[PDB]
């Protein structure tokens, strides 16, 4: 298996510059 | 009309329309005041990461799954609104780590711990 | 994130989570009765 990283995607968690001119 | 109606199990729901820029942490922003999620995943390309402008979400109750499929539905985020329906489908095993790692990050909340480790 | 509200007003007595910023926000779909 890969012993770099486990999955290349990995989630981010952040927030949108979209969504603070959204809400 | 993506609702996996063969059960009522249906904790996930089927965020669609999104935009490319939002990403896990925003959906948690806009979908943890209906409720706490346990799981959420972006649909996202495996090469390159990118959003693929669905996510599947689950709170831990599904009646605020409920909620959000009523409520937070038609919230317009960035020119496009995102669309919630009640899907279900079976995580992926090849892409486990991002399905883990995420719920990690929630998890630090939900677990209770006045000793985390022993 | 923090929970602002400490009063389950929400019908499904739901509380917002530890990532809601703090910014309420609701279409007001009424196919939930």
């Amino acid at each position: 298996g890969s012993k770099s990283q486990y999955i290349d995607i990995m989630p981010d968690f952040s927030p949108s510059g979209l969504l603070e001119l959204e809400s | 009309g993506a609702m996996g109606n063969e059960y009522k199990d249906n904790a996930y729901i089927y965020i669609g329309n999104l935009n490319r820029e939002l990403t896990e942490g925003d959906i948690l922003t806009v979908f943890s005041e209906y409720g706490v999620p346990v799981d959420v995943i972006l649909s996202r390309d495996e090469n390159t990461g990118e959003s693929q402008g669905f996510a599947y979400l689950k709170y831990e109750d599904q009646r605020s799954t409920i909620l959000a499929v009523d409520n937070l539905n038609g919230f317009k985020i960035g020119g496009r609104a995102l669309k919630i329906d009640h899907t279900f489908y079976r995580p992926k095993r090849s892409l486990q780590k991002y399905y883990e790692a995420v719920k990690e990050e929630l998890d630090r909340d939900i677990v209770s711990k006045n000793n985390a480790e022993k | 994130g923090s929970y602002d509200k400490p009063a389950p007003e929400n019908r499904f007595a739901i509380m917002p989570g530890s990532r809601w910023d703090g910014v309420h926000r609701s279409n007001g779909f009424e196919e939930k009765w």
